[PDB]
Parts: structure tokens; C-alpha cells; sequence
């Protein structure tokens, strides 16, 4: 029964028109003399940001996704990979993404729009992989970010040096990739932005801790989606505070994303893009999930609050830190990267067992639904060590098994069976401590 | 027939009493190490001895809770064994970064294998092609002395990294010498033998690998080959070390004359540089190395790499042996093996699970024979 007032997002409107925008400007980019680039949604998009305003990316697994959402479309592009020659097992993304260059085909209309060059971020092994074979299929410069300095919290000088030295060969990279001069105001006003928008996410993340969860999952995932696209733009930051001023309104006012909550789930990986029904079928059951450590952070930034909180990351320039001059603005980018919380499990699977435990602790969290996504080897190394972690903890955790882009390993009917069962099992655990605290 | 090389085939079969009863004879620790590009020298240099993890390739249940199935076997094989207790006179475990899945086979261990006394996991970077990555490693490299000199509690001098570095890259240089026989028409050494050599280099103390090898070079040149040499295979992968299954290749009538695979020549294949700072000369050797898939971008090094030695080697096919889901590698794969056929190399392609019925392979390989024979 619908305990809580329900509402509607008023802003859903504009971020799904931002989306669409953000991929018609990569295909309409040269209409008008503009760079287009491609590489990952981790890539360090401040940097081509420095060479002007009309600078559009195409992130590569966002792109993915988007294809995935349509089954058929998504069928063909990894039948063309297939065709190519690659292992059906490599990352569904990827495939995609290659299928889909192959058949010269965009999902929003028109032929696959060429990139000027790739920049890309590499801590996943098929990161490069997936844009050598772009960049010697469309015959472009290719440029990659080495970040494997290992977890933020070892973090020494000389790892630091690494990254942000490379960096500054990245700007070297897109200033003789685009023949343009790189600006070095236009690259820190992105830098800020970045750092705007990624720490804004995670603050209106961090605003779903209360009962009821102002936002649901589901939503969330037509929302974490911009800093995906272009978290350096001022749009993706300007709209981040947009959004959260309406989220902190919905807290205020006791809005409930799911009318009738009685349950607070938490998921972890790449949901299966063309499946997302089955979030609609948990809120039957009064479920709602309050996000995961994928939707908070694989582009939230993060920190530790003064009452031992997660909450977003303090902008250095309300830290008294200047950032007017490129070395500095690299150093301060880089850093703020290499916090990101989703590259710390592909070290040291224990430092997201932790983070996930905060979340179930910190966002009241009664269940865990855990995806075992075959499709992306980056994002589910260690997830067994996590599931053995939450399940050491006395937190309900289940698992079941998928893939984020290729629904030929996804069963629907028995991941809805074991979804079922889950719920069931939640009410036994309640009706078991009903009766034991009286 | 002539048992040249059963010192080496023992130390296989026996590596675990051999680790034993080293560490009775010298007092030292012994340390599992994950994937090649550890600085073994560093640890040599700390009196232990780096014995490689390898998988057992027979059936197990063990892993299951701890890692995924979409994952690699290799990965999966080698927890097993930690799992499993077979390395239990192993105080300590460390992994140098290289493919994800490896990554999780040293969490795991560190984790549940009870008789770890200590670990290190080195980021070693993956771009090796970077004008800063030989600076950042230096640092790592520097960065695992002293942890290993802390650990200790005895100081790690140059000279002490100077006499590990002579003692790896006289290996190194000596395992090249036997490679250099596989040039022949009929190869003095085999692929197997080759195989069993180049294996225990990675868990054998070295001065006690480079006398065998010593001795086995000084046997070589007066050695009767018997057997016919058939066609020249190369075989290409990531780990490669069933030599159970490299013998049947070795018996359809073929002799596998070079390789691209950690269990041999990605391993050793460069000696370090002359140098006098001798923690740039350690980290230098690794990045400078033969590149695993996952450390050769932007440029794909690795096929220049591949083909000079199918060259120099005189191969006739090329077999890819691929772990099932092995990313790094599949990555390479479909471009990998254009670039071998369009300089006239036919390839093969087989797939392995952690155990695998020999008899479907065995046929393939006969009738990859026969292709041979046609042009
Ligand atoms: C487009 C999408 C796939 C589907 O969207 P939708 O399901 O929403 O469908 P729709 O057709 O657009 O709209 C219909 C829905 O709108 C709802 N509604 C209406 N008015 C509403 C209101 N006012 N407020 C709220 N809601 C309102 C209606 O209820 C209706 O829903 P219903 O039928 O269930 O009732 C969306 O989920 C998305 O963008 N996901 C992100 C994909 C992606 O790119 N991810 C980044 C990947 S990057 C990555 O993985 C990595 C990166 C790096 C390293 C490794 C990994
Ligand atoms: S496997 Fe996952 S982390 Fe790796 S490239 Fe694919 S989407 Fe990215």
C-alpha cells in the first residue's frame, strides 16, 4: 500500500533531451568545423576540451549501452564483430562498438560519424584493445592514460608523476591529432566542471540515504548517465546542481520514488540494458533499490564527511587550492581521477567489499542483488570475494547471472525466479526478527 | 633416449619437494610469484627463492566460491593450488601487474591461503611504450627493495641486486643458447625439452638452473638426433604449459622449433642492458621486454615480435593455443593471425579448459599436418 507522497521528476525531460543532444552533436560535429573524438567514458575528457567548445566525444560503452537497449541493433553489431573474427566472449560493449564501425551505422541515424582520434583511459585490458582496432580501422591517431599506479589510498609522488606526466604528453597528443592550439583556460574551466559535475552526482547519490529513497534505480540510470558523456561540459555540470536542487526538494517534501517502500535493495554491476523491467517488477513488492557502487561512482567522486559519511568530493577551490596555471590544474586532475572508486577494485577487490558495505550501512540497505555480468571482465573482477565479503556480514545477498550487452547469456525467467525468491526470503528474515525482539 | 634433459623433466614433476628441500639446505623463504614480469632479482638478492604458480590441469571444485567461471582457467587453476595447500611452504606471494583476471588469483590468495606470511602486488605500468614508464618503475622497483629490506631486516645493496641481476641475465642468455639449436634443420632440442628448461628456470634456484644448463650445452654439440623433424610449429599464447599436450604435438610428426608464451620465450627473452644504476638496469629489462598483449598498445608491438621469430625460426604453421576467455590475448588474436598468413604462415586455432580430452586436439593438429603439405 502507498505509504509515502510520490512524484514524478520534473527534470526527466531535460536530461533525456541532453543525452539525445550529446549524440547528434557527434554526428553533426564537422557541419560547422567541430573536432569528434572517441574513447571510454573514463576517459580524461578535460584534455580535449582544451582545444575549444566545439569539441564532442562519443564515449565508447555509453554508446554501448544505448545500442544494447535495442535488441536487434545490438544482434547485428556483434554479428558483425563475429564475423570479423573475435571471441563472442570478449566485452559486450566492445563488440558492439565494433560491429556497429563495421556496419557504418549510428543508432541515432546516418553512418557511424568517423572520430578525428581516440583518447583513451586504460586500466581495464580491453581498453586498449577496443580502440587499437577503431584507430586502424578509421586510420586516426590514437592516444592512451596509463592509470594502473594501484589504489588511491597507496598513492606515492612518483605514481602521481606517472600519470599526470603522461597527461601532459596527452596535450601535446590532441594539439598535433586536431592541428588546433591548446587553451589553457578552456582546458582548466573544464577541469572544474569536471570536478563540479562528478562530485554533484555523488551528492545527489548520497541524498537517496533517506527513508523513503527519493530516487530509484531505474531513474538513476537516465541520470548517472550524463557525467558519462561529458562530465567536463558545463551543461552535464550545470545541470547536475539543476538536479540536485530538485532531489533535496523531494527530501524536503517526503517524496518517495516507490509509494509503497518497505524495502531497500542495493544492485552492483551493469544491469542488463534491454531487461531493466525487472526493477518495475521489485517495486510490486514495495523493493525499491537505492543505486549501487557502480551508479554512485563510475563517475562519482567521492570522499570521507566530517560525521564519517560518504558524500561528494570537496572542490579544492573551496579547500583554499588554486587552480590558474596547466601544471597544477593536471596534477589537481589527475588526482581527482585516480579517487574515483570504481578503479579500486582491479587492484584490491577488499577496498570495494568495504565500499560496498558502507553503502548497505550508510543508504539502509535490507538486500543485496548482485549481477554476475559475463560481459565486462573490467567491472566484475573480484565479485566473489565481494559476494563472500556481504555475505560474512549478516546482510541478504543474492546473485544471478547476466550479461550487460548480449542477452544470449541472460536468462529472464529464471533471474526473475531467483529476484522472487529473494523477496521472499527478505519477508521471512523480517517476519523471523519480528518475532524474536517481539 | 639419451636423458639430457631429466634433470629438468624431475624438477617439473618434483618442484614442490625441490622447494622443500632447498629451503632445508639454504634457510631462505620461498616466495609464489604471479605472472613473469616479477623483478625476481630483487627477491634472489633477499636470499628467497621465486617459484611461479602454475595450474595442476586436473579437475577442481575448490575455486568456486572465489572467482567467477567467466574467467580465465589458467586463473582459476593457479588459486587452486594455494587453495589446495601445495604451496604451503610458501612464505610470501606477490604479483606484478599485468592482465585483470591474474589480478584476481593474487587477491584471492592473499586472502585465503593461511600460510602467507607477507605480500606485495607491484603496479608495474602497462605502457610500457610511455617515455615516463621506465621513470615510474624505477620507483616501484626501488619501492619493493625496501619493503623487502624492511621485511628482512637486512639491507639489499647494489652489489647484492648486482649478483641476483648476473645470476637472472646469465639464465636469460643461456636459455637464448639453447634456442639458438632449434634453428637447425633437425633441431637438437626439442620443444618439449625446450619447454621443461625454460618452466623451471621460473621455480628452480638459478645457479643451479644455469649449471644445468650449462651442462646441457656443453652436451648439445656432439648430441644424435633420431627423430625426424616433420613440420616446424610455432606455438603462441599466453601461458602455455601442458607439456603433456606439446608432446603430442611433437608426436604427429612435427617439432614445435619456437614460441610465443610465458612458459618460454616471453619469459626470458632479453637479457638486462648494461648499465650502472642497477634498479633502472632491473626495471629497464621488464619494460624493455617482449610485451605481454595487455602492455603493448598503442602500437602492437607484439606482431613484429611474433613474426621475426616465426621468421628466424623457419616456422611452416602457427598454432594459437588460447585459454578459454582470455581477453588480453583474444584482443590480439583476429589481427595477430592475419599478419601471420599474409607473410605466408597458415595458423590453428585450439581453445583449453583446465583438463581437455587430448583426442580432439590430436586430430586437429593431423589435419592442420595435412594442409601444410599442400602449399
Ligand atoms: C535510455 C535507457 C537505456 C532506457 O531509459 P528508460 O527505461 O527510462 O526508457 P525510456 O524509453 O527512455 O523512458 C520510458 C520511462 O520513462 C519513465 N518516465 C517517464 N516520465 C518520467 C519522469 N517525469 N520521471 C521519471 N521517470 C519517468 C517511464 O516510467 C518509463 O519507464 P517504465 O516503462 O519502466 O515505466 C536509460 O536507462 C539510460 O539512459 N541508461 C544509461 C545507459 C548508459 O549509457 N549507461 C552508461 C554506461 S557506461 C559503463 O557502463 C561503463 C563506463 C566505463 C567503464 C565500464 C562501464
Ligand atoms: S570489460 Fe568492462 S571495463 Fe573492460 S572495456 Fe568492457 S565495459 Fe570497459
Amino acid at each position: 500500500a502507498n505509504k509515502y507522497p510520490t512524484e514524478q521528476l520534473k527534470l526527466w525531460g531535460k536530461a533525456k533531451e541532453l543525452r539525445e543532444q550529446y549524440y547528434m552533436n557527434y554526428a553533426r560535429a564537422k557541419e560547422k568545423g567541430g573536432i569528434r573524438w572517441s574513447g571510454s567514458a573514463w576517459a580524461l575528457d578535460a584534455i580535449p576540451a582544451g582545444l575549444g567548445e566545439d569539441v564532442y566525444s562519443l564515449t565508447g560503452e555509453p554508446y554501448a549501452a544505448a545500442v544494447a537497449h535495442d535488441r536487434k541493433f545490438a544482434k547485428e553489431c556483434m554479428d558483425a564483430a563475429e564475423a570479423y573474427g573475435f571471441a563472442r566472449d570478449l566485452c559486450s560493449y566492445m563488440r558492439i562498438y565494433w560491429g556497429g564501425m563495421h556496419l557504418n551505422k549510428y543508432a541515432f541515424g546516418g553512418e557511424f560519424p568517423k572520430p578525428d582520434f581516440v583518447f583513451q583511459t586504460q586500466i581495464c585490458c580491453s581498453h586498449s584493445k577496443w580502440y587499437q582496432h577503431v584507430a586502424k580501422e578509421e586510420k586516426i591517431p590514437e592516444f592512451y592514460l596509463d592509470v594502473g599506479v594501484g589504489p588511491y589510498r597507496d598513492m606515492t609522488d612518483a605514481r602521481l608523476d606517472y600519470v599526470a606526466n603522461q597527461l601532459h604528453d596527452g596535450i601535446a597528443f590532441v594539439e598535433k591529432a586536431s592541428g588546433r592550439k591548446f587553451d589553457d583556460e578552456l582546458f582548466i574551466k573544464a577541469v572544474k566542471n569536471e570536478m563540479r559535475s562528478t562530485s554533484r552526482w555523488a551528492d545527489i547519490c548520497a541524498l537517496n540515504k533517506v527513508k523513503p529513497a527519493p530516487l530509484d534505480e531505474k531513474t538513476m540510470y537516465s541520470l548517472y548517465v550524463l557525467c558519462t558523456l561529458s562530465k567536463s561540459s558545463q551543461w552535464c555540470a550545470d545541470f547536475m546542481d539543476e538536479l540536485y536542487e530538485e532531489v533535496k526538494d523531494r527530501v524536503a517534501r517526503g517524496i518517495a520514488a516507490v509509494p509503497n517502500e518497505a524495502i531497500r535493495l542495493m544492485t552492483d554491476t551493469q544491469p542488463p540494458w534491454s531487461f531493466l523491467k525487472i526493477f518495475r517488477y521489485l517495486e510490486t513488492y514495495g523493493a525499491v533499490s537505492i543505486g549501487s557502487l557502480y551508479t554512485f561512482a563510475l563517475e562519482g567522486i567521492w570522499e570521507d564527511k566530517p560525521d564519517g559519511s560518504w558524500g561528494g568530493r570537496t572542490l579544492p577551490w573551496d579547500k583554499g587550492i588554486e587552480i590558474n596555471d596547466r601544471d597544477t590544474a593536471v596534477r589537481l586532475y589527475a588526482d581527482w581521477n585516480l579517487s574515483k572508486p570504481q578503479w579500486q577494485h582491479f587492484y584490491d577487490p577488499t577496498i570495494k567489499s568495504d565500499m560496498m558495505l558502507r553503502i548497505i550501512k550508510e543508504w539502509q540497505v535490507d538486500g543485496v542483488m548482485l549481477h554476475l555480468n559475463r560481459g565486462c571482465e573490467g567491472l566484475s573482477v573480484g565479485i566473489m570475494e565481494n559476494r563472500l565479503a556481504i555475505a560474512k556480514s549478516g546482510t541478504p545477498v543474492m546473485t544471478f547471472e547476466g550479461n550487460m550487452g548480449d542477452e544470449r547469456e541472460f536468462d529472464e525467467v529464471r533471474t526473475q525466479a531467483r529476484v522472487d525468491a529473494f523477496m521472499e526470503q527478505l519477508g521471512v528474515r523480517r517476519q523471523a526478527a519480528s518475532a524474536w525482539s517481539h | 633416449s639419451d636423458g639430457l634433459f631429466d634433470q629438468f623433466k624431475t624438477w617439473y614433476e618434483k618442484r614442490h619437494d625441490y622447494a622443500r628441500d632447498w629451503k632445508v639446505r639454504t634457510g631462505g623463504q620461498v616466495v609464489a610469484t604471479m605472472c613473469t614480469y616479477t623483478p625476481e632479482e630483487l627477491l634472489i638478492a633477499a636470499g628467497m627463492l621465486p617459484v611461479r604458480v602454475l595450474g595442476a590441469h586436473e579437475p577442481q571444485n575448490v575455486t568456486e566460491p572465489h572467482i567467477f567461471g567467466m574467467f580465465c582457467p589458467f586463473c582459476r587453476d593457479s588459486l587452486a593450488q594455494g587453495l589446495l595447500g601445495r604451496f604451503d611452504y610458501a612464505e610470501g606471494v606477490t604479483l606484478t601487474q599485468s592482465c585483470i583476471q591474474y589480478r584476481q588469483t593474487f587477491g584471492s590468495w592473499r586472502l585465503h591461503v593461511p600460510t602467507v606470511k607477507w605480500d606485495y602486488y607491484v603496479p608495474m605500468p602497462n605502457e610500457v611504450q610511455s617515455p615516463h614508464a621506465r621513470k615510474a618503475h624505477y620507483e616501484e622497483v626501488q619501492a619493493f627493495r625496501v619493503f623487502l629490506q624492511t621485511l628482512t631486516g637486512k639491507e639489499i645493496t647494489d652489489a647484492m641486486l648486482s649478483d641476483a641481476l648476473a645470476v637472472c641475465d646469465e639464465n636469460r642468455r643461456l636459455l637464448r643458447e639453447l634456442y639458438e639449436y632449434r634453428k637447425a634443420a633437425d633441431p637438437k632440442v626439442t620443444g618439449v625439452e625446450a619447454l621443461y628448461a625454460s618452466l623451471t628456470a621460473q621455480f628452480i634456484d638459478k645457479r643451479e638452473h644455469n649449471e644445468m644448463l650449462k651442462k646441457t650445452l656443453a652436451a648439445l654439440p656432439n648430441r644424435k638426433v633420431e627423430r625426424k623433424t616433420g613440420a616446424r610449429f610455432m606455438t603462441i599464447g599466453s601461458e602455455n604449459d601442458d607439456i603433456a599436450f606439446m608432446g603430442m604435438v611433437e608426436s604427429v610428426g612435427a617439432t614445435i622449433v619456437i614460441d610465443d608464451q610465458c612458459s618460454g620465450s616471453r619469459y626470458f627473452w632479453n637479457a638486462s642492458k648494461p648499465e650502472g644504476d642497477v634498479i633502472k638496469a632491473i626495471a629497464e629489462r621488464y619494460c624493455d621486454r617482449p610485451a605481454c598483449p595487455t602492455k603493448d598498445y598503442p602500437a602492437h608491438t607484439r606482431f613484429d615480435h611474433v613474426l621475426g621469430m616465426a621468421k628466424e625460426y623457419n616456422v611452416e604453421g602457427a598454432i594459437f593455443l588460447q585459454q578459454k576467455f582470455c581477453d588480453p590475448h583474444e584482443g590480439d588474436y583476429p589481427d595477430l593471425k592475419r599478419h601471420l598468413e599474409e607473410n605466408g604462415i597458415p595458423t590453428l586455432f585450439l581453445e583449453f579448459d583446465i583438463t581437455n580430452p587430448i583426442g580432439p586436439f590430436r586430430i586437429r593438429i593431423e589435419a592442420f599436418l595435412e594442409t601444410l603439405s599442400e602449399e
